[PDB]
């Protein structure tokens, strides 16, 4: 039923592209009034994304493990 | 694809039209040729149940190939070799298609050679 | 210029008053008071009773008309043989290999 | 610069372009005030006649009874035959009709033409 | 129900105006009735032609699907201007830009597919050879009758 | 029990939803690569095409003029 | 047909000497016991037409009319028995013998053997449906229908009169037999024009002919659930039946004479059918979807081909049924919500789910779904309108579209989005409604199995 | 323009609404959050650029050109909320809203099974049918002459009254049924 | 699947989402506090918190309402009444 927060310290402005948007506002001259409403976005698990590639490839090293375990054994079942 | 270029962008006077062709007759040249051979008798094609588009001069490893579909039921994939044997005779086939279109471009070249020949001499 | 008092104390009212009736939806748990009223069967009662049905139907009501099921004539190879007459076809001709 | 809008028959112009949105003018506020207080008087007949316990029934809207009968009962009694009705009827009442019989004549006289001199393909027509 | 609450011919001085205004219940300025042309129209005032769409969704209607009041006076032409039905919303581009667009696109590919039509492309090799007189009997010719054979020969 | 809501953080994820996504996307790829090792003709090449214009001119029958 | 014709002059004590609350049912009970009778009819051949006596003889065209006829009457007895429950014992009684008395006289006519017969009886069916209209309708306007209706139909029969009788002074008689073995042709003659115009003008005005309909969207409205009834699924097949019978003799002079009359309908069944597309009244909209159906049944009678005869008697079947149907839905409806405005209602089957699915089976039965007997009819009729000429598929294409550009919008307006507020009397479905709407649908699906019957006198 | 309670919309409700749109649609064409809350920034730096002005024809005609400027640098296909008009999941639910009335219409034998239910909804309806009198004697004299001039209605006043014309309002089916 | 929400959550949540601004402070934050009174926001802020929470919460609150959420108790209010909150 009731969810419980965590806490509201660990959402700091570091860590983030926001900082850099923040730290270019402050060469203009503003400041950043929503970083830590927006830091949880790159803090925790969401972390570090994959590429493209990185999604195409997704599983490719049992694949080919397998591959060269299974055309070994084609290879060595036709003697 | 280059010869939509020969045949659109330059002169359409030297390059075949498909929709008629061969414009010469077959004994240019060739003293004698040889005729292709049906291996399969047409009662045999007939009865095989051959669709008439499929009906060409390699029709015996389309014959074999269904054979060896039928009798190696479940096997789908035992007998591909058959596959390949017919694949073959078509690629054979189009090459020879092929062999005539390079002769029927051959022999317009040479017809404009000619009268190139009659502008520049006669 | 937020809420008038008029109009916020309208809509305070009007929230208790809803949320009054919403918790009034609610039901007791003795409700709802219903009045008091094998393990293939599933492919039986479904499956074979009507594949009995189909098949009487078809042998003994369907193919005793003329023209009603029309069967296509099977593939004939050189060299099959054929239960209905016994004469085998002759192989085809000598190949002419290519390869 | 920008592409200013332009208003056609079917793309109105939106409400936040109009320059009589943005008048400050005195009898704007009246107008609008009055729109205001007619709208009020409606919406509490309204909802007066709405929540009564004891009606069990159509609370009947004068405005829809209104429209249906200037639609169906009120275009005979204040029409008058003047230029512009009469062309408008007949570009429309007996022009297509006129239009029509002219193309179907002349493609049955064609269809007729081309059967009895047998050249029409009619070989496997036996349904008709 | 009651006569005078009803709809009648179309009013030309002043007070008939008002009448008709008090009647359908706008200002007597805002009413405009349309023009006499003979059609049939009455005294029924021009609405300023747009969609139930324009009006706010936000806003708490007594009918909330056609976005109307109660005993508001409605358009002539309600029935065309209903939320399932032919809209005046406003669009993004113009209109005469989007239907220009839109022409010379279609008008653009149907020229191309004209001058391709008319410059086909193909495989530079020649036809399909067939066997016995280009298959005569196989396409339906007569068996009785012996055309004239086509022979194909090696290349 | 079923999977809990959270807040701002990553929801928790059992054993089988990730070893199901692992073996089906090692599936995907031992048979691409399996079946690009075997036929490896309908993607990279099947038959040589040769070329149009080197053929001889004595097997075509054009005579020399 | 003395078989027939005495059980309703039967019927007719058995409705003045009951009691004053078991009329509905001995009458409900002894016209269904007659309805289970009527099936004895269909002992017809394929080249021959069962003759009972020198008055009564009954093909496989009529057949179908007359089942529908006094199977529709229950139903009717059934959809009135309502509305009047606040009626004096008097009227209702005699309502109840107008409705008697008008379905004898359709079982009279439809079984005429003689053309004069049927004539006469064919006037004489003015009278109770007048009398139904300028009684017990709703609106205040009602005496003008009725008026417009029995005008538009006397001046359709009467040079009809005159023709019938000039034709039996001239060869001698007006057996349909008789004038089927004495049959004569009519040159191309302005004699022969005018025979032509007096002997179809009566059967153009009450199918009704595109131009001459305008009796329909008034009668339709203002009377009664019965009259609405009869007005919609019987005496405009009334007039179809006559047409067909009379343009035997006609020939060959339609030929070359029906080219208008045709077309009159070939473009108007488009322009009616937009109608519907801009209709406040949904009884207003059902009267103008039945003026489009009966324009098909001009054109497809008209051109005088089989498929089109067999199109046109399969149409004329189901479109009575969907359209007695659709008008039994719009007495439901304004019976519960007092008006016959269709953007009033809405949001009906949050309230009502089993009259939304009558609703759906209805609309669905009037875009001609098939394999419904309706699809059977119009799609009969496109094949013989085609073989009749080309771009006519454009004719009837464009209006495939607007059917069901109407006939779903009836569909949804009434029954899809957010219900009104201030309606609050919706009470559930009678017994009675439900009842009498299956007894509309069932049997139209029940026949969409056996179709061979109504397909005509020449199948 | 078209509100409720008020007959217009004053210079600072157009700024604000003004100022919503704009971002929302700049976060429909700057998706990813970065570049969101960095043009966030710069169009609220843009907005407090004019913020101090005196002279109001000249806010008028400014608000006029930056109404123009959005209209010209809008999104064609803004981001919708499901909820809101004009979404995927907008008035679904509502074919689910059935009316309470329709209670009043059910079979002895299925209100035999909602007891409690159905007691305190006479219980309800009861305390409506005794408060409607006492309401509409408070919107009679509330009401000055010429009917009401806003659509605001007055609340509760004396003790012991409910406000005036509130069944339809509380008695409003849930968003989920 | 779509789990209930109470209203002590709800003003948890808002509270969540006020508490991370960096234009206004921890400390003297509370649920009964005026945005330009008791704390000294300006309009354009007040026009953006409730976009905040219009983006929070994942649906749209329309203007003529969002002018007059001026409290963190009335926003909880506005959101206890839409999402239909104590059943
Ligand atoms: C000459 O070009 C012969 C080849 C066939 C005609 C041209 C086909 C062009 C499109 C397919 C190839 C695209 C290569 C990027």
């Amino acid at each position: 039923s009731k969810m419980e927060l965590p806490d509201y310290k660990q959402w700091k402005i570091e860590g983030t592209p926001l900082e850099t948007v923040q730290e270019k506002l402050a060469a203009r001259g503003l400041r950043d009034p929503w970083g830590r409403n927006e830091a949880w976005r790159y803090m925790g698990g969401f972390a570090n994304n994959v590429s493209f590639v990185g999604a195409l490839l997704k599983g490719f090293k049992w694949g080919f493990a397998a591959f060269v375990v299974a055309v070994g054994a084609e290879y060595y079942l036709e003697s | 694809g280059a010869h939509l270029a020969r045949r659109y962008l330059g002169d359409a006077s030297v390059e075949p039209e498909p929709l008629r062709m061969p414009t010469f007759p077959p004994d240019y040249g060739f003293p004698e040729r040889k005729e292709r051979e049906m291996v399969a008798t047409q009662q045999e094609m007939n009865d095989a149940q051959l669709v008439l588009q499929q009906r060409d001069y390699c029709a015996h490893y389309l014959i074999r190939f269904l054979k060896c579909k039928r009798d190696s039921f479940p096997n789908f994939l035992a007998c591909k070799h058959e596959q390949h044997d017919w694949d073959y005779c078509e690629h054979l086939d189009y090459v020879k298609r092929m062999k005539e279109f390079e002769r029927e471009r051959r022999l317009l070249q040479r017809k404009k050679r000619r009268e190139q020949r009659e502008a520049d001499m006669a | 210029s937020g809420y008038t008092p008029d109009e916020k104390l309208r809509l305070q009212q009007l929230r208790e008053l809803r949320r009054r009736w919403l918790k009034d939806q609610e039901l007791s748990p003795r409700e709802p008071v219903l009045p008091p009223r094998r393990h293939s069967i599933f492919a039986f009662t479904h499956v074979l009773i009507p594949v009995w049905i189909i098949h009487y139907y078809l042998k003994y009501h369907v193919t005793t008309k003329p023209y009603t099921i029309v069967e296509k004539k099977p593939r004939i190879f050189p060299g099959d043989t054929i239960l209905e007459t016994g004469e085998v076809i002759p192989p085809m001709k000598e190949f002419p290999d290519q390869h | 610069s920008f592409p200013k809008y332009e208003p056609s028959r079917l793309a109105s112009l939106p409400t936040t372009l109009d320059p009589a949105e943005y008048d400050i003018s005195s009898e704007t506020r009246k107008a609008q005030a009055e729109r205001l207080a007619i709208r009020s008087r409606l919406k509490r007949e309204y909802q007066l006649q709405y929540n009564d316990p004891s009606r069990r029934g159509v609370v009947e809207d004068p405005a829809l009874i209104r429209w249906t009968c200037a639609r169906s009962a009120n275009v005979y009694p204040n029409f008058r035959p003047n230029t512009k009705t009469s062309l408008l009827g007949a570009l429309f009442g007996i022009g297509p009709l006129i239009f029509w019989y002219y193309v179907f004549k002349t493609d049955r006289d064609r269809k007729e033409k081309l059967i009895q001199e047998g050249k029409l393909d009619r070989t496997f027509n036996i349904s008709y | 129900i009651t006569k005078d609450m009803l709809p009648g011919p179309y009013p030309k001085t002043p007070e008939e105006r008002a009448a008709a205004a008090k009647k359908y219940n706008m200002r007597v300025e805002d009413y405009e009735p349309y023009p006499d042309d003979g059609m049939g129209y009455g005294d029924y005032p021009k609405l300023p032609d747009r969609s139930q769409q324009e009006r706010d969704p936000w806003y708490d209607w007594d009918h909330p699907d056609l976005r109307l009041n109660w005993g508001e006076p409605m358009h002539w032409d309600l029935d065309m201007y209903i939320r399932n039905r032919v809209d005046t919303s406003p669009t993004p581009v113009n209109w005469n830009l989007m239907c220009k667009h839109l022409f010379g696109f279609v008008a653009f590919m149907l020229f191309m597919f004209w001058v391709g039509e008319t410059y086909p492309t193909y495989q530079p090799v020649g036809p399909k050879q067939y066997p016995y007189n280009n298959l005569y009997l196989e396409r339906g010719g007569d068996p009785n009758k012996e055309p004239e054979p086509v022979v194909h020969y090696e290349i | 029990a079923h999977i809990e809501p959270r807040y701002r953080q990553f929801p928790q994820l059992t054993r089988s939803q990730v070893i199901q996504a692992e073996f089906f996307s090692a599936t995907m790829w031992f048979w691409i690569l399996w079946r690009f090792w075997h036929d490896s003709d309908a993607v990279l090449g099947h038959f040589p095409y040769p070329d149009p214009s080197q053929w001889t001119d004595e097997e075509l029958g054009i005579p020399p003029d | 047909m003395l078989k027939y014709i005495i059980p309703t002059m039967m019927l007719m004590p058995l409705t003045w000497l009951s009691k004053n609350s078991m009329i509905w049912i001995n009458t409900t009970l002894h016209s269904l016991l007659i309805s289970l009778t009527s099936l004895l009819l269909l002992n017809q051949f394929g080249d021959n037409s069962l003759n009972f006596s020198l008055t009564f003889f009954s093909d496989s065209l009529s057949t179908p009319l007359l089942i529908l006829t006094m199977w529709l009457l229950p139903l009717m007895l059934m959809a009135s028995q309502h509305h009047l429950s606040k009626e004096n014992l008097a009227r209702k009684k005699l309502f109840i013998s107008m409705l008697i008395l008008l379905q004898l006289f359709l079982i009279m006519t439809f079984t005429a053997t003689e053309l004069i017969f049927f004539y006469i009886m064919f006037e004489a069916t003015l009278v109770p449906t007048l009398i139904i209209i300028t009684r017990w309708g709703n609106q205040t306007e009602r005496l003008n229908a009725g008026l417009y209706f029995l005008f538009y139909t006397l001046a359709g029969s009467l040079p009809l009169l005159v023709a019938l009788i000039y034709i039996q002074n001239t060869m001698g008689s007006l057996n349909f037999l008789i004038l089927q073995y004495w049959v004569q042709p009519m040159p191309n003659s302005w004699s022969n024009t005018f025979m032509w115009l007096a002997c179809m003008m009566a059967f153009m005005v009450k199918m009704p002919l595109y131009g001459l309909h305008l009796w329909l969207p008034k009668a339709h409205v203002e009377a009664p659930i019965a009259g609405s009834m009869v007005l919609a699924a019987i005496l405009l097949k009334l007039g179809g039946y006559g047409m067909m019978r009379i343009t035997l003799l006609l020939n060959p002079i339609t030929d070359f004479m029906a080219y208008p009359f045709i077309m009159l309908s070939l473009w108007g069944m488009i322009m009616t059918s937009s109608i519907c597309l801009r209709q406040t009244d949904l009884k207003s909209l059902i009267a103008y979807s039945s003026v489009s159906h009966m324009a098909l049944v001009i054109v497809a009678i008209l051109i005088q081909t089989p498929w089109s005869y067999m199109g046109a008697t399969a149409l004329m079947i189901a479109h009575g049924l969907t359209s007695s149907m659709l008008f039994c839905l719009a007495n439901s409806n304004y019976e519960r919500v007092h008006s016959r405005t269709m953007i009033l209602a809405r949001g009906l089957q949050t309230l009502l789910p089993l009259m939304a699915a009558w609703w759906l089976l209805a609309s669905l039965t009037n875009l001609a779904l098939p394999p419904s007997i309706n699809l059977i009819g119009e799609l009969f009729v496109v094949m013989s309108t085609f073989s009749w000429s080309n771009i006519t598929i454009i004719l009837m294409g464009l209006n495939m579209v607007i059917t069901a550009l109407y006939s779903l919008y009836m569909l949804i307006t009434t029954q899809r989005g957010k219900h009104t507020h201030h309606i609050n009397n919706i009470l559930p479905s009678f017994t009675r409604e439900n009842a009498l709407m299956s007894l509309h649908m069932l049997p139209l699906l029940l026949l969409s199995l056996n179709p061979k019957i109504i397909l005509g006198p020449l199948y | 323009a078209f509100l409720p309670s008020a007959a217009y919309l004053t210079h600072q409700q157009k700024v604000l609404q003004l100022y919503k749109r704009a971002l929302r649609h700049l976060e429909s064409r700057c998706v990813h959050r970065d570049k969101y809350r960095y043009f966030a920034c710069l169009l609220r730096a843009r907005f407090d650029e004019h913020k101090n002005e005196k002279d109001m024809v000249k806010a008028t005609q400014l608000l006029r050109e930056a109404e123009k400027e959005f209209w010209h640098g809008q999104h064609p296909q803004p981001y919708i909320f499901p909820e809101s008009p004009g979404g995927t999941s907008y008035e679904r639910y509502e074919c689910y809203k059935v009316p309470e009335w329709c209670l009043d219409d059910w079979h002895p034998s299925e209100k035999a099974m909602y007891p409690d239910y159905f007691a305190k909804r006479e219980q309800w309806k009861k305390l409506r049918r005794e408060s409607w009198e006492r309401e509409v004697k408070q919107l009679q004299e509330e009401t000055p002459v010429g009917g009401p001039r806003t659509e605001a209605l007055p609340p509760a006043r004396k003790q012991g009254d409910l406000p005036p014309l509130w069944w339809h309002i509380v008695t409003r089916p849930r968003e989920r049924p | 699947d779509a789990p209930p929400l109470t209203l002590e959550g709800i003003k948890d949540r808002v509270l969540y989402v006020l508490k991370l601004y960096d234009k206004i402070d921890p400390e003297k934050l509370s649920v009964n506090s005026h945005f330009m009174k008791d704390l000294g926001l300006d309009s354009l802020d007040q026009v953006e918190i409730i976009m905040a929470m219009e983006d929070e919460f994942g649906f749209e609150i329309p203007d003529i309402d969002a002018e007059k959420l001026m409290c963190p108790q009335e926003i909880v209010d506005y959101i206890a009444d839409k999402k239909d909150v104590y059943e």
